[PDB]
RNA sequence: GAUCGAUGUGGUGACGUCGUGCUCUCCCGGGCCGGGUCCGCGGACCCCGGCCCGACCUCGCGCGGGGUCCUCUGACGCGGCAGACAGCCCUCGCUGUCGCCGACUUGCGGGCGGCCCCCCUCCGCGGCGGUGGGGGUGCCGUCCCGCCGGCCCGUGCGUCGGCUCCG
């Protein structure tokens, strides 16, 4: 009565609060696994690498008990920094919210806790992102919440005469018109930050934390927000609840185009200008690959899945493919994966013992 | 916990057999120190003063009330004596006697309402015996001036006076030796005559007058095999005395004539209680089975109502009751109504109303047996007056409280 | 040095001792080269023995629950710390059957525990009156010989855990060791006074008071070790309480 | 016979405690069956003398 | 035993950030006792600091802060900040002192030194402490409901042997 | 997997009272008092393994050992008074001073001085050896400082560059002929190198009582009045840090065995211990009288302080693996706390009883609060709290009374109070003690609410004065 | 009431802490100052306001001093120890082990290892580490000979005091 082997692929969980992420060090899929754990899973072979425990507390399967839930996670400068968000909601009046910073110690080869903040916000955190610019002198983390505030944390020297150490300290607090902050994003350079306050989007300068612009299209609240990459970095893309996808030009401070498309999953390719959108039609999900510069699709696919697609991700492929046609070119830079409601992961494919002699087993 | 082990064959074809545990039972909360195996039942006795008979379903030939679970906690005999005139209650323990006086109330209410009282229940007398021997029986005079109680070796009678709001006890100087072991002590309606039943078959009549005793007459042992302990009933006129405890049957003697009057025809089940009507002079007799008889002392025959009940037969819900009848009461104002009670129920029966049958329902949580279960554990009840009743009751949890400590058990939720 | 044993099928000798190392050596008369040595952290070896097939090494320690199994063919060291259904606190005394299908563990309150060799799971238990001093397996591995603390020896059946016979060793207040021959002809019992009694195996099975073939009175202090020659011509007796207390016995004579 | 079934080393509780386990699982929670304790109120001075040293270490 | 769960190390060297600490957010008269107060602030002697500070008379505090030297109000601010963390019995007097100093003497004055970070710590501490008001009100309501709910034998006879 | 112990919540405290320096500076035993006649001007330890200290007072220089209430030796042949007894680096000779002006060399085993120097005309108060153990530097009240040779018994050199009483001299162990002198003329001059004039001078705002040299880095610390000033020699006359933490004159300044610790004694019955790296106070010592002399033994073993009055205070403090063997590591058993063992086997009531132990409640209330939080997390707090008599609930009420007002423990204890109020409502009237405990809890509740309302008013005022700027 | 097919309603492993328990219980504190409340000036009660507070006798003048001890809630196990040539198993054993209050549970040594405080190589799918070298006052654990032991005399000793062991 002891475990000798475990056969498991992707962990099945009731709710996947975090998105589908990739650990930069292992190039492995990171998502929600066991309750209180993050599953690291190998994509090439259907084998689970391991589970990483964030909250080290006992779990009881008794019914009708509120359980601490790991809602958001993020990887910072390469894989060095990991930010985890946990919460307990027993009653609507009081919320327990806790945020943890883990620094990867390469001597140990594991993560170690650096900073723990209890009640960073008064309400649920909705967004969590890092500055992956490498031209910003200090790492920066931004947390947005429904309370109407977004807080900017920076890594500062915490050394004393007794001990030498580094830690995270609060840098900036921002709010606009007493509105719930829904999404936040960084530019390709990290010089500007785009944060969504319900229907409106505000653009701030990250260097001096001064507001730079405000876009308010009277369509609906913003579900998804992203920046353009590479030659389309000047563009910003925003999807509303009322089925409108609109592209703003930061240089012109005006919208270039808008379209009637209700999208649930929108992911920017890190190594390409392509944007892939998953629209939930009644018959099934549909995939649209386009570029922010041109308002027409580059590739359209229908009937990718009968079931609703809840998350999507782009993974950089090591050896780039070669497809000359513009419809098939988006497959060159990176591979696309998507996870549906039934937790099924789908993608697009175009195709010793020396004793044997010492003990005389040979006779 | 009581565990049953059975010998079972390993397989049908093989003749080899193995011992396995099959049935656990939890009818006790304390130590179970002794068990017995009947051919069809398991008997268990524990220090929680419960006697449990559990028949086994696989070993009973017929399915009926005999296969039902049986639990015995309460005694089968009356331990409380009542003096109606002076509102006095006497309680019998192993080594001492307690005497209380009831408290009256002046408030009036309707339906179920708690009336505030004027004077509380008051504990008068606490008399302790000498020696290790236990009390067999005790009795109070209806007037309230005489207390009698017996042990295996000595008989004690006391004259008590209620003077200056103070109780005073005086022991009689001498008593005869043949009263040393009384099975039953009974006082007549007047303080003049005392009736004593001896351990061996004998009856003794004693004249009590001014603190003076005279042994009038000794009734000879009743013929027949002794089947149960004697029970004594005195008629309210004082003319007749009814005694039981033999296979011959209940014998009724004329006290004034000092000779036997009649003998009730014998019933195989033992007698549990007897009582005598005030004016009609009718003896009601209850047995171990729930059947009841009524017999006319002057007519020397069964009454017409008793014949009607015996021909019709009792209700089957009445018959299927574990506890026996421990006390029966009459009232002179109402001859038609007879009161009786058991441990878990009490009945008032009207002879004029038509008898119930199996189709009708006996008790609902016209109809002859008006039976109620409001006072769940009943140790005593009596008709104090024509609207006044006294009911002495003992909750089980109070008995559990005064018990030796049990073994610790781990519970799920705690 | 707690234990020394020769490998059944190869010229390999294994030496284990109070120092936590277990070593295997190439058996050569001149040099005896070292093959491999393994050091455990806090495990002073009370007894180490080879398996009947010789493929794995089993070791135990003084006042330690875990039993160490070293599989040489697979190169795996499996510590058996938990045996399901076993209430024993520490495991120090144990024996292995010649055929290799059973392992016997000496316990407390006169309890003998039988375990399967391949899976290390408990099969059943045998209880004797008094303490268990020593135990051994029969040549055919169908019976168990157990010597009690009052000088009485019990015979148990392996397949059905029943006591076949109970005989008494002559003039033994308490026994310390017991051994059996490979051919099944001799059974030897050691006692406190240093007297070793040799019996026919048939005599032990059928007689409550067997008469030994010969009682060896040469040793004067309590015999703790008994070992039979594979050809059944030499019996080696020893006592650890005195120096130079080892003798060799010619079995037929 | 007393020490065998009620002596040190046995697993015994109080009758108040044993009946109080049911109250901890009722749909409406209740207190102990016998709430008042006579031994608590009567003793006020003996506690101070014996445990005079203990409170020093805690502070 | 094969379990595919890895545990990061959580030790006591990690920094904890609660909302109450800075890193979470962002003519001969006895009418006054000024020189006693400044002597107490120079050397942190608990006794005479209590004697000067643990008072209730409002005009005493007014005249004490009015006659107070101007370059030592900041040590007063640290001492009040230290002493506000406690049972309300001593803390209410300290709140009265803080109101008195902040109200009349330095309403115009405090804007000049521009030393807002020093009082910012007290600001965050006060905001952290005032969080449980509605829960305390609920507890008080149930306590008031609770308080509303709040408001032998004469003769023993032993027989003698005979 | 394996069982996980309950998390123990830690709450930071604004004060930094608990420090490793605090543990290192409070290890010491009770002070011991030695009676003497006259003020103790200074106390000096000897660096030899038999560490002893010389206390100079009035006309007597006493040599005391460790413990040893009575002096082990006494030099009393001083005509009026003695000044500045100091040991040599070899612990065999000691320099002394007198109001006559003669500098006296004494052997630690003799009775009469070995060498007498008669150059000074008035009282001499500071004398010290050099880096080499055969020259001495002395300074007197006749405004001059003189360098003397011990074997030659004549004065090597004289300096006259001071305007008041010269009464504090120090020398450098690293470099011979490099010495620093202090006077009441507010200036500290460094007579050094091989030259006939001072190379560097330093200005202090008050008369200089004490000066000391840090051996490494060329840092000079000077005490004047309340001020203690640090000057750097890497660039001449550079005041790095000037500090004041005393409310009277700083009398003496001493250096610990470790370079990081610096001790300053003053006239106001307080001694401050600083770290040199941060130049901030790390410890304080309080004494019965003013500290005239402060002295430290090897490491920080013994602290000696000499007062204005005669008495002075002394403060004391099997087989192994062979190389060729292969190593196998056995797991080490992990020990769970008793409440963790109860929670592992679901003894919620027993765990609550354990954490309600008065020792646990007093020493570590945080553990009890964390266990109550864990019971609330499991949803079995009501089960554990219910089913108890007056005695058991009274201790819970006492703990709540003592700990409800605390801001760190407020929410969970408020919830526990809610639960016990809901459960124990019907049985209230029987017991007076539970009534008293409920009344105390109630009263604490109103006073906390009034406190918070006052806090809200002050919050509004602070909001105003913040938004002004 | 119970009740004649009845079934205790139901909670989570493991590897020498060779001083400790999922065991049951004892208490919920006292004496002072700075205050603040309430009640009828008086009293009573509260304070992450600060203070202190071992038992036991004795002498002198209830007071004060002096000493003695001073490890602390009691049982019950567990572990250890002590007794058989044998015992994790046995005991009305002892909870350091013994003398008859005291000796003892050391002492100095030698030797090895483990890790770190910093600067100079070599390798890293190179963010940062290992791999080599050094220096840091650098602190530690274990292993044996220690000062072979055991009896009997003689007078701390007993030039070859004896018999035995150890070596």
């Amino acid at each position: 009565l002891e475990a000798s082997a475990v056969i498991q692929g992707l962990v099945k969980d009731r709710s996947i609060f975090t998105g589908l992420m990739i650990d930069p060090r292992t190039k492995a899929l990171v998502l929600n696994g066991k309750p209180g754990h993050l599953q690291f899973y190998s994509l090439q072979s259907d084998k689970q690498l391991y589970n990483l425990d964030i909250i080290q507390q006992e779990y009881i399967n008794d019914y009708g008990l509120i359980q601490i839930e790991l809602t958001k996670a993020a990887f910072g400068c390469f894989g060095n920094w990991l930010a985890t968000v946990e919460q307990r909601q027993e009653k609507e009046t009081e919320l327990e919210l806790q945020m943890k910073l883990w620094m990867y110690n390469k001597k140990t080869q594991g993560f170690i806790l650096n900073t723990k903040i209890n009640m960073p916000h008064e309400d649920c955190i909705t967004a969590l992102c890092f500055c992956n610019a490498e031209k910003s002198e200090q790492p920066t983390l931004v947390t947005a919440s429904k309370d109407g505030y977004f807080k900017v944390w920076i890594l500062t020297d915490d050394s004393d005469i007794y001990k030498k150490a580094v830690g995270w300290t609060c840098d900036f607090v921002g709010s606009y018109h007493k509105y719930q902050a829904t999404n936040c994003c960084f530019s390709e350079d990290g010089s500007l930050l785009a944060v969504s306050f319900e229907e409106i989007v505000t653009i701030w300068d990250s260097v001096t934390w001064e507001l730079k612009c405000t876009f308010c299209q009277r369509a609906g609240k913003i579900r998804h927000l992203c920046f353009g990459r590479l030659t389309c970095s000047k563009y910003l893309l925003g999807a509303t609840e009322n089925g409108i996808l609109c592209c703003w030009n930061l240089l012109s401070c005006a919208l270039e185009w808008n379209a009637k498309l209700n999208v649930r999953v929108m992911e920017p390719d890190p190594n390409s200008e392509n944007i892939a959108a998953i629209s939930q039609s009644s018959v099934g999900s549909d995939l649209f690959v386009f570029k922010p510069s041109e308002p027409r699709p580059l590739y359209i696919q229908k009937g990718i899945s009968r079931e609703k697609v809840q998350w999507g991700v782009f993974v950089p492929r090591d050896v780039p493919e070669s497809f000359t046609s513009e419809a098939y070119q988006w497959l060159n830079r990176s591979q696309f994966y998507f996870l549906t409601k039934s937790q099924s992961l789908l993608t697009f494919s175009t195709k010793t013992t020396p004793f044997y002699f010492i003990l005389g087993k040979h006779r | 916990t009581v565990f049953h082990f059975q010998l079972v064959p390993v397989t049908s074809n093989s003749s080899e057999k193995q011992w396995v545990r099959t049935k656990p039972f939890q009818h006790h909360t304390h130590d179970v120190r002794t068990v017995a195996h009947s051919p069809t039942a398991l008997i268990s006795g524990g220090t929680d003063t419960h006697l449990v008979f559990r028949p086994l379903m696989e070993k009973v030939e017929v399915k009926n009330y005999d296969a039902a679970l049986r639990k015995i906690t309460f005694p089968h005999r009356c331990l409380i004596s009542c003096s109606k005139k002076r509102q006095l209650l006497l309680f019998q323990f192993a080594h001492h006697l307690e005497l209380w006086r009831l408290g009256s109330t002046v408030a009036t209410g309707k339906n179920g309402d708690t009336l505030p009282l004027s004077k509380n229940a008051d504990h008068l007398l606490h008399l302790k015996t000498k020696g290790p021997e236990n009390i067999i029986c005790s009795c109070i005079s209806p007037c309230g001036s005489w207390i009698a109680y017996s042990t295996v070796s000595r008989f004690f009678l006391y004259r008590l006076n209620y003077e200056h709001d103070n109780i005073s006890l005086k022991r009689v100087s001498k008593m005869p030796a043949f009263l040393r072991s009384a099975l039953q002590i009974l006082f007549s309606e007047d303080s003049t005559k005392l009736f004593v039943a001896s351990n061996q078959g004998a009856l003794h009549i004693v004249q009590l007058s001014g603190g003076s005793f005279k042994h009038l007459h000794a009734f000879q042992p009743q013929s027949g095999t002794v089947e149960a302990m004697c029970l004594l009933a005195v008629s309210p006129d004082g003319n007749w005395l009814a005694a039981s405890g033999t296979s011959a049957g209940v014998h009724v003697y004329n006290v004034k004539q000092l000779k036997l009057h009649c003998t009730v025809p014998a019933y195989n089940f033992p007698v549990t209680a007897m009582a005598i009507a005030p004016n009609t002079n009718n003896l009601v007799i209850a047995h171990s089975d729930q059947q009841v008889f009524e017999y006319s002392i002057p007519d020397k025959q069964y009454t017409d109502w008793s014949r009607t009940v015996q021909k019709q037969g009792f209700h089957h819900l009445w018959l299927q009751r574990d506890t026996p009848i421990t006390h029966i009461s009459f009232h002179p104002k109402r001859p038609m109504h007879i009161l009786l009670h058991d441990a878990y129920m009490f009945c008032i029966i009207d002879k004029s109303l038509p008898l119930p049958n199996d189709k009708t329902l006996l008790y609902n949580p016209a109809h002859a047996f008006k039976i109620s279960k409001i006072y769940k554990p009943l140790l005593f009840m009596d008709l104090l007056d024509e609207r006044t009743l006294v009911a002495v009751e003992r909750p089980l949890d109070d008995i559990i409280a005064q018990l030796p400590p049990p073994i610790k058990k781990k519970k799920f939720g705690t | 040095i707690s234990s020394v044993q020769f490998h059944p099928g190869a010229q390999i000798v294994m030496v284990a001792g109070l120092d936590n190392a277990v070593s295997l050596f190439q058996v050569d008369g001149k040099t005896n080269p070292k093959i491999q040595s393994i050091y455990l952290e806090r495990f002073p070896i009370f007894k180490a023995c080879f398996s009947a097939n010789g493929e794995e090494v089993l070791a135990t320690s003084t006042h330690s629950k875990v039993l160490y199994v070293y599989d040489m063919l697979a190169g795996k060291l499996i510590p058996v710390h938990q045996v399901r259904g076993l209430k024993e606190k520490i495991v120090r005394s144990f024996e292995v059957s010649p055929d290799g299908s059973f392992l016997l563990i000496n316990g407390i309150a006169g309890y003998l525990h039988l375990l399967a060799m391949k899976t290390k799971e408990l099969i059943g238990s045998m209880k004797i009156n008094g303490r268990v001093a020593a135990s051994t397996f029969s040549s055919d591995s169908k019976k168990v010989y157990a010597s009690s603390g009052d000088g009485e020896v019990y015979v148990w059946d392996v397949n059905s855990r029943k006591c076949l016979n109970r005989f008494v060793d002559e003039g033994s207040l308490y026994g310390l060791s017991i051994a059996t021959s490979r051919n099944g002809q001799y059974v030897a019992c050691g006692s406190n006074c240093g007297v070793v009694n040799i019996y026919n195996q048939d005599s032990c099975l059928q007689e409550t008071n067997p008469k030994p073939i010969k009682a060896i009175m040469n040793l004067v202090t309590g015999v703790t070790s008994l070992t039979f020659n594979p050809t059944t011509e030499i019996l080696a007796i020893a006592s650890e309480k005195m120096k130079e207390a080892v003798r060799l016995v010619h079995l037929p004579s | 016979i007393h020490n065998s079934l009620y002596g040190p080393g046995t697993n015994r509780t109080t009758v108040n405690k044993f009946l109080s386990l049911a109250n901890k699982r009722l749909p409406v929670k209740r207190a102990a069956v016998q709430f008042l304790n006579n031994a608590w109120g009567i003793q006020k001075k003996q506690n101070a003398k014996r445990f005079k040293r203990r409170w020093m270490v805690r502070k | 035993a094969i379990t595919k769960v890895r545990t990061p190390v959580m030790n006591s060297e990690a920094k904890v950030l609660v909302p109450g600490i800075p890193g979470h957010h962002a003519d001969l008269q006895t009418n006054s006792f000024p020189v006693l107060l400044t002597q107490g602030l120079e050397s942190n002697d608990f006794e005479m600091l209590n004697k000067v500070l643990q008072t209730r008379n409002v005009n005493l505090i007014k005249k004490t802060v009015l006659r107070m030297p101007l370059h030592t109000i900041i040590p007063l601010l640290q001492e009040l900040t230290k002493r506000l963390q406690g049972h309300p019995n001593s803390a209410v007097l300290m709140v009265q002192w803080l109101k008195c100093v902040l109200t009349v003497h330095a309403s115009y004055l405090s804007t000049l030194p521009d030393l807002v970070p020093q009082l910012g710590t007290l600001y965050q501490l006060m905001e952290s402490r005032v969080k449980t008001f509605q829960k305390l009100s609920h507890l008080h309501g149930k306590l008031i409901l609770l308080i509303t709910q709040v408001t032998k034998a004469k003769l023993v006879y032993e027989e003698e042997s005979s | 997997a394996g069982y996980k112990p309950v998390a123990i919540q830690t709450y930071p405290i604004l004060g930094e009272k608990i420090t490793q320096d605090t543990l290192y500076w409070n290890n010491y035993k009770t002070p011991v008092q030695i009676k003497e006649f006259g003020a103790v001007s200074k106390v000096d330890f000897s660096p030899q393994p038999p560490y002893n200290y010389a206390v100079t007072a009035s006309s007597r220089i006493h040599i005391y050992g460790r413990y040893s209430q009575e002096p082990i030796k006494t030099f009393s042949r001083f005509k009026d008074t003695a000044y500045c007894a100091t040991f040599r680096q070899d612990g065999r000779l000691l320099v002394a001073g007198s109001e006559d002006g003669g500098v006296q060399l004494f052997d630690i085993s003799g009775r009469a001085p070995l060498r007498q120097f008669e150059g000074h005309t008035k009282a001499v108060h500071t004398v010290d050896f050099t880096a080499d153990k055969y020259h001495v530097v002395s300074g007197a009240d006749d405004y001059t400082v003189k360098l003397w040779d011990i074997p030659n018994s004549k004065e090597i050199l004289t300096f006259k560059e001071h305007s008041d009483y010269v009464r504090c001299g120090c020398a450098s162990k690293l470099n011979p002929d490099l010495f620093i002198t202090g006077s009441y003329d507010h200036t500290v001059k460094m007579f050094d190198a091989r030259t006939s004039e001072s190379v560097l001078s330093v200005e202090h705002g008050q008369p200089v009582e004490s000066v000391l040299l840090f051996p490494s880095g060329g840092l000079l610390v000077s005490a004047g009045g309340r001020y203690v000033k640090v000057w750097d020699m890497l660039k001449g006359g550079q005041l790095l840090v000037s500090l004041k933490n005393h409310h009277k004159t700083v009398t003496c300044l001493c250096l610990s065995s470790s370079g990081q610790r610096l001790l300053s004694g003053s006239l106001d019955r307080k001694v401050k211990v600083y770290s040199t790296t941060s130049y901030k106070v790390v410890h304080s010592f309080d004494y019965a009288a003013s500290i005239l002399s402060l002295a430290l033994a090897h490491e920080d073993e013994t602290i000696v302080v000499g007062m204005t009055n005669g008495i002075l205070s002394v403060k004391h403090r099997n087989y192994m693996k062979q190389r060729d063997d292969i190593l196998i590591n056995r797991p080490a058993k992990k020990h769970l706390e008793l409440y963790d063992r109860d929670l592992k086997h679901f003894r919620i009531s027993k765990a609550l009883d354990r954490v309600l132990d008065p020792t646990c409640t007093i020493k570590t209330p945080e553990i009890t609060v964390s266990i109550i939080k864990e019971l609330n997390r499991r949803g079995v707090l009501a089960n554990a709290l219910a089913g108890r008599d007056e005695k058991e609930i009274s201790h819970v009420l006492n703990f709540l009374i003592r700990n409800l007002s605390q801001p760190r423990f407020a929410p969970v204890l408020i919830n526990a109070a809610e639960i016990i109020i809901d459960i124990y409502l019907p049985v209230i009237g029987q017991s007076p003690v539970v009534d008293k405990k409920f009344l105390l809890l109630q009263g604490l509740v109103e006073k906390e609410i009034d406190y918070q309302r006052e806090l809200l008013e002050t919050l509004g005022m602070m909001d105003m004065l913040f938004a002004t700027m």
